[PDB]
């Protein structure tokens, strides 16, 4: 092996050293995909996670674990292709505007398409039912009523096991739990246990959204460990 | 107006159909029925390139077919010396989600792009010794799917925005934008003369484009799927397509119709990449089922399989001298077959 | 009289 | 791109002196760096080597032990700490960069040099010490080696350098036939496994100087005595 | 405006595609087969080369 | 040779089952790289340890039940047998313990587990495990030799036996039982109990709306399997150290004491080898990851 070939091998090994140094970072960072229509407050979540470009890498840290959150902000309506890249992500953060009842069916169908995708089938969805303040105002004011868009709301009781926060008006609780039930119903069919949904009622002003993602990712990694370590 | 125009379009489509049918004097399978079978092709993995951290989305050969660029979602491009397995360069990307990469035919530049919607042209021959961004060609309103150099100053690109574009690298501006497909454009292949190129999109059609000005001289319209892969026959008179209906189809630019359909009932998985051998007898197709299949481009029989990958075969390419087949996969390995 | 040995 | 050597001057025999070279305008860390000496009014002679990341170090048998080569990548500085300096160590010391990968051009840049005043290996023979010529003529400088520089991998590891009066050597051809960046096509390399020839196809006033051959097959890197071109 | 303009663009594109000259599929197949036969010897994958030439 | 037939009858099923199971593990872990993860390195080391225990003990035990005195190898073989058997036993025990610790960190600190989980760490821990296994084997090996019933009177018999004095052997056996059965069992039990507690809770137990939708489907099998693992370790390895301590303690063997010791040895052997037979079943089989990998490998064989 010539002198120049030996030096080339040395350069290759020094590239491999750098690649290992980068592999550490790659393994230690949890990837998240942030999806949601323009009506969803996903942009406000991005801005308040304050710890023509088609991808917007957002980086934040909670309890000394590093999160990379990806928003595909400037790409066409169809996603059946570029969504394939995002398997091997820890979770999909799906943000939906709970207030605009006209768009709720579109959001439900989008959630279905995400949940039942061939590649995402192993990927959990963190479901932020955002703009709960607007939902409270809307259902309290009564100017728009969910029954007109979802007829089954006329026959839906608040679950007896629910745990409303203090100050919860019964109608607000019932509406939000019905929306959550619709999303969870889409989630539970064809789940096959390999991936699960984590619904959260949130407002884009809420600083706790980072803790929600931290806890949900902790649970996701816990299930992945259960399977990886042969416990299940 | 609108309904009259639709009637005119449908009548023109029927005219094209009639002309293509009138040109169907015989099938390729009939003419090639007499030619000797290619026999079994037992290619073996001569090298395995172990560098990448994440899935290998794309690769391209140099024209002096020894060097080899490959892209992965970890944000690295690695320039590989296939003979020695050494890593020539490792290029840190500003966007992690690189979906395509290309090696300039002069070997001076390497392009890459992806969800960033930016075609980043990297200069490998800097006097500083580092690899450096020459241009960040921006203009696509969607993810980049394929990039191919025509020369050190012209790079054609395809994007999810349904349009392909020809770029003047020095100017950093689109010389010509090719009127959109109906869906996302997924694959490109430059004709050997570099005057024509063919593009495949998520609509089940492939469009032949004239680089001199952006007119789709021909549109090929047989598929029940999205065309993930496209490659020109070495003489530039035909091009092969791959799509998620698990069929490859060979189209002729002079008969304006599909000559041959490479399909087998056991193949339900989609096709991710397509490339010919130098002579054109072998059509190599990558599949979601982790395998790459070698097809007799004339007889349509399967000549063999490359079986070494443990995850989706993502990209494959045959050296310009035909010595070797590279195959990248989501398993993070490139395996060279010969 | 017989003795196994302690499986050392 | 620059390489400014510093540390020269008068040193009494047996003394010690540290040379330095401030690298700027290129990725110092990626380049292996060389020290090459030139005894006053004589030819080039290789001194020491330190690879990228300091993983490999070589010294000429003439300087082993006396000289230690080190680099400080964050400061982009290369060092050559000399001890027990002999009178034979008097020379102008050039800092030379080299980068090694398929298609790279080692020895492509030489610093301006610093002067140090005191008080089995492949041998390359250049047939002529001087050649008189005028512009417009074609000159074929020739070289020969004691061992075939054509390695099994197909590379013929012969380098050519032009040193104009008062300048540091400039790389012309790195493999026996590959032309360096910034060198006119007038220069054209050729050779066999053991005999080599550099053809200056159309001479110019800028071409006058001493032309040195070098081998990069084995490590004691040996330069030829140098063929001078005189107007 | 835009809708009928798009329809006119489609009509014109279909027109220019219809006007192209087309050869018989038999001749195209013969040409591809001829190229394959002519360049068979130069394909290392089709006919494996001796180990000394890799 | 009293027990040869009835004990071989029950040994053979254990031997076949354990060999098949551990060979299955060693195959599947290597056959495709999706199975080549750090925890599977520990499980592969355990499979190797149990396979070695079976192959190195089971044949010699039945042979000595066939005929005891004529021991075969000669001094070098006594050192090899003793040292290798001790090493593989300690290796199996320490692999169980390290798998337990790794699972504990994986459950109570899942982010730490995902971040630290590397093949480098796995191989380093395996090296430490086998290093301790060979090192702690040496004290017990050093006191073993050949005893003879050969005399110069003129009127073979070379059993592999403790030659150096019995009190040091008893000290060695007591210390080994403490360090390699009592502390390992305590660690395993405490860690798996804490794992069961953590898998009972959710959201730091702030889940006022309940956790049955996610936790219980896994917990139902997980807590049972954890109990199974702890009980298998304790019950299968207790008779081993019981027989060792029994032999080390007694000063002079009455025939009744010898008979009861022989019964204890037979029962201990059956439980101990059932250990290495069931370890692959409960650690690798009966798990969804290994089931899927096994089906994939069988399909690859079915090409």
């Amino acid at each position: 092996l010539s002198a120049e070939d030996k030096a080339a091998v040395e350069r290759s090994k020094m590239i491999e050293k750098q690649l290992q140094k980068d592999k550490q970072v790659y393994r230690r960072t949890l990837r998240l995909l942030l999806l949601g229509a323009d009506n969803s407050g996903k942009s406000t979540i991005v801005k308040q996670m304050r710890i023509t470009s088609g991808i917007f890498e957002t980086k934040f840290q909670v309890d000394k674990v590093n999160f990379h959150m990806f928003d595909v902000g400037a790409q066409r309506d169809e996603r059946r292709k570029w969504i394939q890249c995002f398997n091997d992500v820890t979770a999909i953060i799906f943000v939906v505007d709970s207030s605009d009842y006209n768009r709720l069916q579109e959001a439900l169908n989008d959630f279905k398409s995400i949940w039942n995708n061939r590649w995402l089938r192993t990927i959990s969805v963190i479901l932020f039912l955002n703009k709960q303040d607007l939902l409270a105002e809307k259902v309290l004011a009564g100017k728009s009523k969910i029954e007109d868009y979802f007829p089954e709301f006329a026959r839906y009781t608040t679950p007896e096991d629910a745990t409303p926060e203090p100050g919860e008006d019964p109608r607000v609780t019932r509406a939000k739990y019905f929306i959550r039930k619709e999303f969870v119903d889409i989630s539970t069919a064809s789940g096959d246990g390999r991936h699960i949904c984590y619904p959260h009622f949130t407002c884009s002003v809420d600083t706790e959204n980072a803790r929600r993602i931290f806890n949900d990712c902790k649970d996701i990694i816990l299930q992945m460990n259960l399977r990886e370590y042969n416990l299940v | 107006e609108l309904d009259q125009l639709r009637q005119e379009a449908e009548q023109l489509k029927n005219q094209i159909r009639d002309a293509r049918k009138a040109c169907a004097d015989a099938t390729l399978s009939q003419i090639t029925n007499n030619i000797d079978p290619v026999g079994r092709i037992q290619m073996r993995t001569r090298r395995t390139l172990r560098g990448h951290l994440a899935k290998i989305y794309a690769m391209h050969w140099g024209t002096d077919s020894r060097l080899l660029v490959s892209a992965s979602q970890d944000g690295k491009l690695i320039i590989w010396d296939s003979y020695t397995t050494n890593k020539v360069h490792a290029i840190p990307l500003r966007s992690s989600w690189v979906m395509t990469c290309a090696y300039a035919p002069s070997g001076n530049y390497v392009a890459c792009g992806g969800l960033d919607n930016i075609c980043s042209i990297y200069n490998l021959k800097t006097r500083e010794g580092n690899v450096r961004v020459s241009r960040e060609l921006a203009g696509h309103t969607g993810y980049l799917s394929c990039c191919r150099f025509l020369d050190d100053n012209q790079i054609v690109t395809s994007s999810g925005d349904t349009t392909c574009a020809l770029w003047d690298i020095e100017t950093g501006q689109q010389t010509t934008t090719f009127t959109g497909h109906t869906g996302d454009v997924m694959s490109l292949s430059l004709a050997p003369d570099t005057r024509l190129f063919v593009s495949g999109a998520c609509d089940a059609s492939a469009k032949l484009w004239d680089v001199r000005e952006g007119m789709c001289r021909q549109t090929f319209t047989g598929h029940e799927s999205d065309i993930n892969a496209i490659c020109f026959f070495p003489n530039g008179n035909a091009f092969a397509t791959g799509s998620d209906d698990a069929t490859c189809r060979l189209f002729d630019l002079r008969a304006d119709q599909e000559l041959m359909t490479y399909s087998h009932d056991n193949i339900i998985c989609g096709i991710t990449s397509v490339s010919f051998s130098k002579s054109g007898r072998l059509l190599l197709a990558g599949y979601d089922d982790f395998n790459c299949n070698v097809w007799d481009a004339l007889k349509a029989d399967r000549a063999g399989v490359l079986a070494g990958h443990d995850n989706r075969v993502s990209c494959l390419g045959v050296t310009d001298d035909g010595m070797a087949v590279a195959t990248g996969s989501w398993d993070s390995f490139l395996k060279i077959w010969n | 009289y017989f003795l196994f040995r302690p499986r050392n | 791109v620059q390489l400014v050597e510093s540390g020269g001057g008068l040193v009494q025999p047996g003394g010690s002196r540290k040379l330095s070279c401030s690298a700027s305008g290129f990725a110092f860390s990626s380049f292996g760096m060389h020290w090459v000496r030139q005894a006053p009014e004589k030819g080039l002679e290789w001194v020491a080597y330190i690879s990228s990341g300091s993983g490999t170090i070589y010294y000429a048998d003439t300087v082993k032990g006396r000289f230690t080569i080190s680099r400080d990548d964050p400061k982009n500085t290369l060092f050559l700490q000399m001890t027990s300096l002999r009178s034979e160590d008097t020379a102008m010391y050039y800092c030379v960069r080299s980068i090694y990968y398929y298609g790279s051009s080692p020895f492509d840049f030489w610093g301006q040099g610093t002067t140090l005043t005191v008080s089995s290996d492949i041998v390359m023979t250049q047939a002529t010490s001087s050649v008189p010529v005028t512009p417009g003529e074609s000159v074929s400088i020739s070289c020969r080696s004691s061992k075939s520089l054509l390695h099994s991998n197909g590379n013929t590891y012969l380098y050519w350098f032009l040193q104009r009066p008062g300048q540091s050597p400039q790389l012309l051809i790195y493999r026996m036939s590959n032309l360096a960046s910034g060198v006119p096509d007038r220069f054209s390399g050729s050779g066999s496994g053991t005999a080599f020839t550099l053809t200056i196809s159309r001479l110019e006033a800028e071409d006058v100087g001493v032309y040195y051959c070098m081998q990069h097959l084995e490590y004691p890197l040996t330069f030829g005595a140098g063929t001078k071109l005189e107007l | 405006t835009a809708s009928i303009a798009q329809a006119r663009k489609l009509v014109e594109q279909l027109k220019m595609e219809a006007n192209i000259d087309r050869i018989k599929v038999s001749k195209a197949a013969a040409d591809l087969m001829a190229y394959c036969e002519a360049h068979a010897k130069e394909d290392p994958l089709l006919t494996p080369v001796p180990a000394s030439e890799n | 040779s009293h027990f040869f037939l009835p004990v071989s009858v029950v040994y053979v099923p254990i031997f076949v089952v354990g060999v098949i199971g551990n060979v299955l593990v060693c195959l599947v872990i290597l056959q495709h790289q999706a199975m080549k993860t750090p925890t599977n390195y520990y499980l592969f080391s355990l499979a190797v340890s149990d396979l070695l225990v079976l192959l190195l003990g089971m044949p010699l035990e039945v042979y000595e039940m066939w005929r005891n005195y004529p021991f075969l190898f000669g001094p070098v073989g006594c050192y090899f047998k003793t040292a290798l058997f001790e090493t593989v036993c300690f290796a199996s025990i320490l692999s169980i313990t390290t798998v337990s610790v790794e699972r504990y960190v994986a459950i109570l600190h899942p982010f730490r587990a995902k971040l630290q989980s590397t093949r480098r760490r796995a191989l380093r821990i395996l090296g430490i495990v086998w290093g301790f296994s060979v090192l702690f084997s040496l004290p017990n090996t050093s006191i073993h030799g050949i005893k003879f019933h050969y005399f110069p009177n003129g009127s073979g018999s070379a059993t592999c036996t403790v030659i150096k004095p019995m009190w040091i052997y008893n000290f060695i056996i007591q210390v080994t039982s403490f360090l390699f059965y009592l502390l390992p069992m305590t660690v395993i039990s405490v860690l798996y109990y804490l794992m069961a507690l953590r898998l009972k809770k959710d959201k730091s137990l702030e889940a006022d709306e309940g956790n049955a939708n996610i936790q219980r489907p896994c917990r139902k099998s997980v807590n049972k399997m954890l109990f199974v693992l702890v009980l298998v370790f304790a019950i299968c390895w207790a008779p081993f150290h019981i027989d060792r301590l029994f032999f080390s303690f007694v000063e002079e063997w009455s025939e009744s004491l010898a008979a009861v010791f022989n019964l204890v040895h037979v029962v201990s052997g059956v439980f101990f080898y059932l250990s290495s037979a069931v370890n692959p079943i409960i650690y690798n089989l009966l798990s969804r990851r290994f089931q899927a990998a096994f089906q994939n490998v069988i399909s690859s064989f079915h090409k």
